[PDB]
DNA sequence: TAAGTCACATGGTGCCGAGGCCGCTCA
DNA sequence: TGAGCGGCCTCGGCACCATGTGACTTA
């Protein structure tokens, strides 16, 4: 379950339980934030995921389905 | 701030006789003044039977405020259906004694005067035309303010006012042309053309001339100590049948 | 009271610095217009840009801002650098 | 608190005196006289602690308010209802 | 709030019929003090010309009154 | 350290809190009690499930709200309510009674002059605002989202310092300052207050929103309007903004359908029923007119003042009631600027004007756009036929 | 600054406030011997000079401790409003890794 | 901090109570009894309006005014002497990276901030300048690579269109 | 001496938060 | 029968323009 604002720019959603919230400009993600912290989850891998998740929206969908498996 | 209450009179009563009875009853001499004014001096306002009789009864004791300066002004014309009205300022309790004596002595029927919307517009027209000692009429321009209190459901619109500055009023009058009734001929048609409001139909409670007078539906209050002849005449044509 | 005195002193120092920076920028822009590009070294094809920009103030950047939406245009955007540090092609090719 | 009076108590106490004799009190003056009522009560209790017959009228003569008992039950006339001033007259 | 209420205030400050009369006379004297002080306040305000009175006016008036008492 | 946490207890009058909780219904009191005891706890001893069962026994006992108010003010928290409680009850009063609050809009201009569409990271915004206002005053800020509207309403409460007054050790509260943040809109609604603390709160809010380029709040209106739903309809990020009065048909789009729709039901094929309007001056000249054309002129006034034939749905009530508007119409009659200042007052200006138009007191063929409710709740000067608002 | 403390101490010393003439004039009740009064005044001068020096020592220690503690507070405030270069270098290294 | 209570408490503990107790004890132990009582009487007599709490309060307020003047002086000295690059001269993402990340990692804001990075022992300054120049080269390579990748993507788009 | 400019001090209209009683009102 | 919300409404404090008169100057 996700929450959309009026222009669908400031969003937040859960992939499995990780709260990934995004600031997205015109058809391109310019900012990302991984919020939920698991004891197995680290911070450098979190930063690498945040850098990797940037880019286009179709690319975000493809890479998120890739990293989900 | 001298409020004038207006009362009509059913008969043409002559005040130069019998006023000694009022002097004896009130134990004081009143300063009755007799004048014969001719108000519609303009050719388009009538050229015959224009003469009025103006009585200025005054309970003169001292001159500090209206507590000792409750004036009485009477106007009359014998060539009308209703021949006389009075208007009195101040708040002295002797004024109703004067009215009771006037009734019980002359046998007149007296009723309060209420002004309609067009009557109030004509009174605002009358209260700017000033007569000069050189026998000329001068229109002194005042920044008017039409003030309405409509009654709508759920009290949706309690009140609304239309403020008209002085230079805009004279600009409207000069745009219409050389006329001697500026509000009824230039200001009110301009308001109707612009905002769509027919102010002769809307509930108009007062029109306020800044610094001179603010007439209401039942009273006229004036900064000036007296009331000019045009206002008295327009009130006299107001109560005709 | 002493803490708020320190806060006011810091804010007044910032205000004086900002006003000085604004006046310095205004005088520096005037001096840069007067001493750099209005001289004889100005390229003659920029003589018309100067005319509408400072000579009498249309056909300039308004025309391009109209055309970049009329034509959906891009150009080769400049490589953003600072402090006259020019781009090193060997460094970025090694990068 | 418990010993100081309230502002509305002073309105109800002296509102008619400021109305017959034209007095205009802003809120600062109201708070000032609310403060002053305590000082007046302390001064009155310091001057008169216990109450018996002769000492109160002697003190009120010393107060500069009155000159005799006639002034006492004339000042009580303008400050009390009719039953209370009649009772005071029976007391004096 | 009657004068008897101020007498109730005075008796609860100090805590039969003759003492009630004594306290009623005390309340009358208190009202006399307040009326005299307010009269002096208006006198000084009219001397300075102000329509209303102010705390410094009535403070000076009551200091002059307590100087004589 | 001067920031105020969510566990400090201030000195609040017990009777004011007593009459404050009287207005709330029983179910929000129930939800508040369980949430408060789950988060902070209370002086009452018991398990969270045990207290849930106790409140359950209270609600199938059908007890009045007065008894549970005395309970939560005398045994649950007898020492005093925490600041979070005092903020959350007042926010719940705002939710329950939105018509008792007036708001003032302010655009979030920035830099060159283009409006800044404000976006909030709520927890970080609250933390940054509290740290910014902690340097000046003892500040506690509480933020929540409206159950119905897409806003983010904050509540900023400021605390001051403190015959012999004995001892209180208090922190006296002031009236709280509310600033409402719509999701994506430059317009910012704030509570009606012009003292130095309101200016401080708005200034700190402008300094803590920005973080990239300096932002100033410019007030777009000086007349407050009630009922936060109405100010989102007027100034919020909705279609009804900049389409009001006779142009609400465009904001509601009830007149055209999709181009993918049935073309037998198109407006141009079925047609619409109208009347010939007389352009000659005949309104001032004139009884028991035909009830079909009377319905048509009523529909004409309804269309002029509300945009729709049936309206946005007694029947004179507009989409947003307006309290005060003042228009200054200026014309040029032969090189003379002629100004007319029309001021209005009431509970619904344009509904009352619609009622006056229905009573044949105002000509509906000559009532202008700005009088009809176009650019509603904005007061300004009409020069050259164009309405520019005041500042 | 410390001159005010020195004046406050010296203005309330028995020898500075009471002279030997006033000492003998007051103490005529018990002994009229001038030698014993002189010896007692010498003991008074010795003891009040000693405690004057000791009060001066403690007020100097108090002033230095107060100034040092409040100066460390000022230094901590200035460091809080300032930025060390090494943390900036570490942040730039992290940013360099991100850009890499 | 609380300097004023420390000053006032130090005065009222070590300055007046200690003085009174020490004077009483030393006058008692100087020998004798009547001598001490009498001398205490006149030294109390002439110290009137000098040991009162108003005098200690005024002394504490005056020494506080002197110390506050010294605070203004050393505050100007400590604010005019800066050691490194201060705040508000660098971007917000840099400032957030300095004191704990806010989880908002954005490439574009980082590029915009380190493009505005200021430039200046000697080895630390040289390392900072080298790192800043390296980051400027990183930004330049990033924009060049992005524009190049867009061009190659357009070429591959046309090639795949022809192939399909 | 008639008319004009001036600040000045009081008059007054509009506005609003606080709070009280009313006015049904419903269980 | 009894608690209870909502329009009313007035108190009064504030805000602002409006206003009449003495002091002073001009002719």
């Amino acid at each position: 379950d996700l929450d959309l604002d009026l222009e669908s720019s400031m969003v937040s959603f859960f992939v499995k339980d990780i709260k990934v919230e995004l600031f997205v400009k015109q058809n391109e993600i310019v900012s990302c934030s991984i919020l939920d912290d698991i004891h197995d989850f680290s911070q450098n891998n979190k930063s690498k995921w945040e850098i990797a998740l940037l880019g286009s929206l179709d690319d975000l969908e493809l890479k998120l389905n890739h990293s989900f498996a | 701030p001298y409020t004038w209450k207006f009362l009509g009179i059913s008969k043409q009563l002559s005040l130069e006789n019998g006023i000694a009875k009022l002097n004896q009853l009130l134990n004081l001499e009143v300063d009755l003044d007799i004048q014969t004014i001719r108000v519609p001096s303009d050719p388009d306002g009538g050229t015959a039977a224009d003469e009025y009789i103006r009585y200025e009864m005054r309970l003169d004791i001292s001159n500090l405020d209206e507590g000792t300066y409750s004036k009485f002004i009477f106007l009359g014309n014998s060539k009308m259906e209703v021949p006389m009205f009075l208007c009195y300022c101040g708040t002295d309790n002797r004024n109703e004694v004067v009215l009771q004596w006037l009734k019980a002595e002359y046998g007149v029927i007296m009723w309060p005067i209420k002004f309609e919307q067009k009557t109030m517009i004509k009174l605002a027209d009358a209260s700017i035309v000033h007569v000069t000692k050189e026998n000329i009429e001068q229109i002194t321009w005042f920044s008017s303010k039409l003030y309405f209190e409509p009654e709508t459901q759920d009290k949706n619109l309690r009140q609304f006012s239309i403020e008209i500055p002085r230079e805009s009023c004279e600009g409207l009058a000069l745009g219409y042309g050389n006329t001697m009734h500026p509000y009824n001929d230039a200001i009110v048609p301009y308001i109707y053309n612009e905002t769509g409001m027919a102010v002769e139909r809307l509930p108009l409670t007062s029109v306020i001339l800044a610094g001179h007078t603010k007439i209401m539906r039942e009273s006229i209050v004036t900064s000036t100590r007296s009331l000019r002849n045009r206002v008295l005449a327009v009130v006299l044509q107001s109560i005709q049948f | 009271n002493e803490r708020l005195e320190a806060i006011l002193s810091r804010e007044q120092n910032l205000l004086e610095e900002t006003r000085k920076l604004c006046m310095n920028l205004k005088t520096n822009n005037k001096k840069r217009l007067t001493e750099k590009l209005i001289q004889k070294d100005l390229h003659p094809v920029l003589n018309k840009a100067m005319e509408y920009t400072y000579g009498l103030e249309p056909d300039g950047p308004v025309t391009f801002r109209n055309d970049s939406h009329e034509l959906n245009l891009m150009l080769n955007d400049p490589i953003k650098s600072t402090a006259d540090v020019r781009l090193d092609k060997e460094e970025v090719l090694s990068l | 608190s418990i010993k100081p009076l309230q502002i509305m108590d002073l309105k109800h106490l002296t509102r008619q005196f400021l109305n017959e004799n034209r007095i205009i009190l802003p809120k600062q003056t109201w708070s000032t006289i609310q403060e002053e009522s305590l000082n007046i009560m302390d001064f009155l209790k310091q001057k008169i602690g216990t109450l018996q017959k002769q000492e109160l009228v002697d003190s009120f003569i010393d107060m500069g308010i009155i000159n005799n008992v006639d002034d006492m039950f004339e000042l009580a006339h303008e400050l009390l209802p009719l039953e209370l001033q009649s009772r005071i007259e029976s007391y004096l | 709030m009657d004068t008897e209420a101020l007498a109730n205030y005075l008796l609860r400050q100090l805590s039969s019929s003759q003492e009630y009369n004594k306290k009623l006379l005390l309340a009358c004297g208190f009202q006399a003090i307040l009326r005299k002080i307010l009269l002096d306040a208006r006198t000084r305000a009219t001397a300075e010309g102000l329509r209303e009175v102010y705390p410094y006016h009535i403070e000076a008036a009551t200091q002059a009154f307590l100087d004589s008492q | 350290e001067l920031r105020l946490e969510d566990n400090y207890v201030p000195t609040s009058d017990t009777l004011v809190v007593f009459k404050q909780l009287m207005k709330l219904p029983v179910t929000v009191l129930y939800d508040l009690t369980l949430s408060w005891f789950a988060k902070f706890g209370g002086s009452f001893d018991g398990d969270i499930y045990l207290l849930t069962e106790t409140l359950d026994l209270l609600i199938e006992k059908g007890v009045r709200r007065n008894v549970i108010v005395n309970r939560i003010l005398y045994v649950y928290w007898p020492d005093g309510l925490n600041v979070f409680q005092l903020a959350e009850i007042d926010c719940h009063l705002m939710i329950s009674k939105p018509e008792k609050f007036k708001w003032l809009p302010s655009k979030a201009l920035r830099g060159d002059g283009k409006p800044y569409v404000v976006k909030l990271q709520p927890a970080k915004f609250i933390e940054n605002l509290q740290t910014d206002l902690a340097k000046i005053y003892h500040c506690h800020v509480y933020m929540f989202k409206h159950p119905s509207l897409p806003v983010l309403i904050t509540r900023i409460q400021l605390f001051d310092s403190n015959l012999d007054k004995f001892q209180g050790k208090p922190l006296i509260s002031r009236r709280p300052y509310y600033v409402a943040f719509p999701l994506n809109s430059p317009i910012i609604f704030h509570s009606v207050d012009k003292d130095i603390y309101a200016r401080l709160v708005l200034q700190s809010i402008s300094r803590t929103i920005s973080e990239r380029e300096t932002i100033i709040f410019k007030p777009v209106q000086k007349i407050p309007v009630k009922s936060i739903h109405n100010i989102m309809t007027l100034l919020g990020p909705s279609r009804f903004a900049e389409s009001m009065g006779p142009w609400e048909c465009y904001a509601s789009a009830n007149f055209e359908r999709s181009p993918l729709h049935d073309y037998k039901k198109h407006q141009g094929l079925t047609g619409k029923k109208v009347m010939v309007r007389e352009f000659d001056d005949s309104f001032l000249n004139d009884g028991k007119e035909e009830p079909e054309i009377r319905r048509l002129r009523l529909e004409k006034n309804m269309i002029k003042f509300k945009g729709s034939a049936n309206g946005v749905m007694s029947r004179y009530s507009s989409l947003v009631p307006i309290e005060k508007v003042g228009f200054t119409l200026k014309n040029e009659i032969n090189s003379r600027i002629i100004t007319i200042k029309l001021k209005f007052n009431g509970n619904d200006i344009f509904g009352g004007l619609h009622e006056l138009c229905d009573k044949n007191l105002i000509n509906i063929d000559k009532v202008p756009g700005w009088l009809a409710g176009e650019n509603g709740s904005f007061s300004g000067t009409i020069m050259n036929g164009d309405f520019q608002r005041e500042q | 600054s410390e001159q005010l403390l020195h004046n406050y101490v010296s203005d309330s010393l028995l020898t500075t406030l009471i002279s030997f003439q006033e000492f003998k004039q007051q103490l005529q009740s018990y002994t009229s011997d001038e030698q014993q009064l002189q010896h007692w005044y010498e003991l008074l001068q010795a003891r009040d000079a000693r405690v004057t020096s000791e009060l001066e020592a403690r007020i100097k220690q108090f002033f230095i401790t107060l100034r040092s503690r409040l100066l460390r507070f000022l230094e901590s405030e200035q460091l809080s409003h300032s930025l060390s270069l090494e943390t900036l270098i570490d942040a730039l290294y992290k940013i360099n890794d991100l850009l890499q | 901090t609380d300097t004023y209570n420390s000053i006032s408490n130090f005065i009222e503990n070590e300055l007046t109570a200690l003085l009174s107790s020490d004077d009483y004890l030393m006058d008692d132990l100087a020998g004798p009894n009547e001598v001490c009582r009498l001398l205490k009487a006149q030294v109390i007599e002439k110290r009137k309006d000098a040991m009162s709490r108003g005098k200690q309060d005024l002394l504490s307020k005056e020494i506080y005014d002197n110390e506050s003047e010294l605070r203004a002086s050393q505050s100007q000295q400590i604010m005019e002497l800066v050691g490194d690059i201060p705040k508000y001269s660098l971007g917000s993402e840099l400032r957030n990276r300095v004191e704990g990340e806010p989880q908002s990692t954005s490439i574009e804001r980082l590029i915009e901030d380190v493009l505005k990075l200021p430039q200046m022992d000697l080895k630390v300054l040289s390392e900072y300048s080298n790192l800043r120049k390296d980051l400027i080269l990183k930004c330049q390579a990033l924009q060049i690579g992005e524009s190049k990748l867009s061009d190659i993507l357009s070429q591959t788009n046309s090639i795949n269109s022809l192939t399909t």
